[PDB]
């Protein structure tokens, strides 16, 4: 499903640990 | 006790306490310090003692390090959880992010860097707290952790207490003097992380504490960060405030019943006609002071939808999922601007699913919409056109035949992704040239895809025109991978990495519709690339010349008659046809050779050397160097 590839997008170093 | 190390890091990791009373056998002061401090390797991490001493919660290793003699607390190391390999990680550190408070406690005990930074400056309270633990935390400020000290990018302990989902600390953080009121690099005030996460008690205790409201750096309130998520929760409580004034409230309120429809995780109709007619019943009725929104003009990718301005024009759309769809992807454009970072999504959302329904007709306006608004950012785009590949793939796999302006455009948008990703290449430093690198091979073989989708799709002499042109724009650029390979090299190439989702249905390198395609397009057919391999020096390298034999054929009488030498030399001494690794492969390019003096000349100058650079034409003087 395409819409399951879209799960990935969902990185930044500002909200790391 | 010279490299013994494996003992002392093996016991440590499941905190054996009888290993280490075995390995340490009456020291001096000497091999005590060479045994205790004798760090290593162990590639990813700094393999000190004591740091997996900590970071698998074992307090009594640490205690038999720390009781008769103090070992090196402040020990600088390394320490993954996940992808977080973060240097300068001590054993607080790594056993606050963890979240063990017996270690914690038998290293502040002793006085440990209670505000340790990194690469990054997270605070051992930060990890702390990005851990979530009570106990660690308060024990922390209580041994003054410096609260106030903050990461690179200004994203003090509070901010990650607030977005991981930690109430308890959150309280105790604004009940112990912190900032709620501390801003961000690019603007990430605490509200904006709650409200993101739609924590309600979080947010429910720093606006106890007068937070305050202002706006993130893409111009965003808190209440439109809370309403952009979908978080529904966390509005109604930010829209109690009485100081955010009608024109937020209905700012909001339509943002997020347009959220609602264009959203992964909680998509419900139900919950997006309903906040959009009490976004518009907020203007709607009045008086003789009633609001109307800014006027948008028509976009293309929506359907031609003007959006909703009236209650019947609303009523009218509480019958039709496709069309709230719409709707929401309209209000989300037109209140979250054209420019902002999550306003893409929602419309890739909306395209992939369309094109789960198999309508890809409409998936490809919405992405086509979603790539332009994308690339006007300057945004990252080197996935945007392989999920274009798949689309076109999926198409062009079932019985469908892709429309041409629509290849023309994603081509077009892969150049100029191309050029911009060569920009970034030469315009960067060592820290991230392996990721920018690797991105820009991804649109290299996005845009190879592309091109295979378009020569197996039937279009008018203006659009082959079109795609040709666009095309020849990217061979005049001359793209190179990390191992020299052209955009030609890697169209003859059979390792190339198709991708596996819907391109490996219908996309087959090596192609010799796409090869001829580049070729007439002006590819330099004579190019090297870092090793030495010419565009034929690789198709000769092919696995099946006996059934693939029609591309095999048609890429070498197509290279050959474009110019390419098959008498050419690469780095190791070798022509074409002695770099074979089939039979059919050097009896087609042995047919498809010619001799000439010049060759044979050009191969005895270069094996007895004669000094070549004057006593020789200019051009010939490359001709004795491709041999």
């Amino acid at each position: 499903k395409f819409a399951d590839h879209l799960h990935k997008f969902h990185a930044a170093g500002d909200l790391w640990q | 006790m010279e490299g013994l190390a494996g003992y002392v890091y093996k016991a440590a990791s499941e905190g054996k306490v009888l290993t280490l009373a075995a390995l340490l056998l009456n020291r001096s002061e000497s091999d005590i310090r060479y045994l205790l401090g004798y760090v290593s390797q162990q590639g990813g991490q700094r393999s000190t003692p004591l740091i997996i001493a900590a970071r698998n919660g074992h307090a009594k290793v640490v205690r038999l390090l720390l009781e008769h003699y103090r070992v090196q607390t402040q020990q600088t190391g390394t320490v993954r959880f996940d992808g977080y390999v973060i240097d300068g990680a001590t054993a607080l550190w790594c056993a606050a992010g963890a979240g063990h408070f017996e270690v914690v406690k038998l290293l502040v005990s002793h006085g440990a860097n209670v505000n340790h930074t990194t690469v990054t400056n997270s605070t051992p309270l930060r990890a702390a707290c990005f851990d979530g633990r009570l106990d660690i935390v308060k024990y922390l400020v209580e041994n003054n952790a410096n609260i106030s000290i903050a990461n690179k990018y200004d994203n003090t302990c509070l901010m990650i207490a607030a977005y991981k989902g930690h109430t308890d600390v959150v309280r105790y953080l604004l009940e112990q003097r912190a900032d709620p009121n501390a801003k961000a690099h690019c603007g990430a005030t605490a509200l904006h992380f709650a409200a993101e996460a739609g924590h309600i008690d979080i947010v429910k205790e720093l606006i106890k504490w007068r937070a305050a409201i202002v706006v993130n750096g893409h111009g965003m309130t808190p209440l439109k960060v809370a309403a952009e998520s979908c978080k529904a929760d966390v509005v109604e409580l930010l829209l109690s405030h009485a100081d955010c004034d009608r024109r937020s409230r209905i700012e909001a309120l339509e943002l997020l019943g347009a959220s609602f429809a264009n959203d992964r995780e909680n998509y419900d109709i139900i919950k997006t006609y309903h906040y959009l007619y009490l976004a518009m019943l907020e203007r709607f009725q009045d008086g003789d002071n009633i609001l109307e929104k800014e006027v948008l003009p028509p976009i293309h990718a929506y359907g031609n939808r003007t959006e909703c301005r009236n209650p019947q024009e609303l009523e009218s759309i509480r019958q039709d999922r496709d069309a709230l769809h719409m709707e929401g992807l309209i209000v989300r454009e037109r209140i979250l601007g054209a420019d902002n970072i999550d306003v893409s999504h929602p419309i890739i959302y909306r395209g992939a699913v369309y094109a789960d329904n198999m309508e890809f007709e409409q998936c490809i306006k919405l992405w086509l919409h979603a790539l332009h608004l994308r690339q006007k950012g300057n945004r990252n785009t080197h996935k945007d056109l392989l999920r274009f590949a798949q689309v076109f793939s999926q198409m062009i796999h079932l019985n469908e035949t892709v429309k041409a302006p629509d290849i023309e455009c994603v081509l077009r948008c892969s150049v100029l992704e191309i050029e911009q990703s060569m920009n970034r290449v030469k315009n960067i430093s060592d820290a991230d040239v392996h990721n920018a690198m690797d991105n820009y091979e991804c649109n290299l073989y996005t845009f190879l895809y592309l091109v295979c989708i378009s020569t197996k799709t039937q279009c008018s002499e203006e659009d082959q025109c079109k795609i040709n042109k666009q095309i020849y724009n990217l061979i005049h650029l001359d793209p190179r991978t990390r191992e020299g390979f052209t955009l030609l090299h890697l169209a003859v190439n059979s390792n190339t990495p198709v991708d596996d989702f819907h391109t490996n249905d219908v996309c087959s390198f090596p192609n010799a519709l796409v090869t001829k395609l580049l070729l007439d397009c002006g590819a330099e057919v004579n190019a090297v690339d870092n090793e030495g391999n010419s565009a034929l020096h690789i198709i000769v390298q092919y696995n099946r010349p006996i059934s693939d034999f029609l591309t095999l054929h048609s890429i070498i009488i197509s290279l050959v008659e474009a110019g390419a030498h098959t008498d050419m030399t690469n780095k190791q001494n070798k022509t074409p046809l002695d770099k074979s690794t089939t039979g059919v492969s050097e009896i087609l390019l042995k047919t498809q050779m010619k001799m000439s003096l010049k060759c044979l000349a050009a191969r005895a100058v270069r094996a007895n050397d004669i000094n070549y650079q004057d006593q020789i034409p200019r051009t010939l003087e490359e001709f004795v160097g491709f041999h």
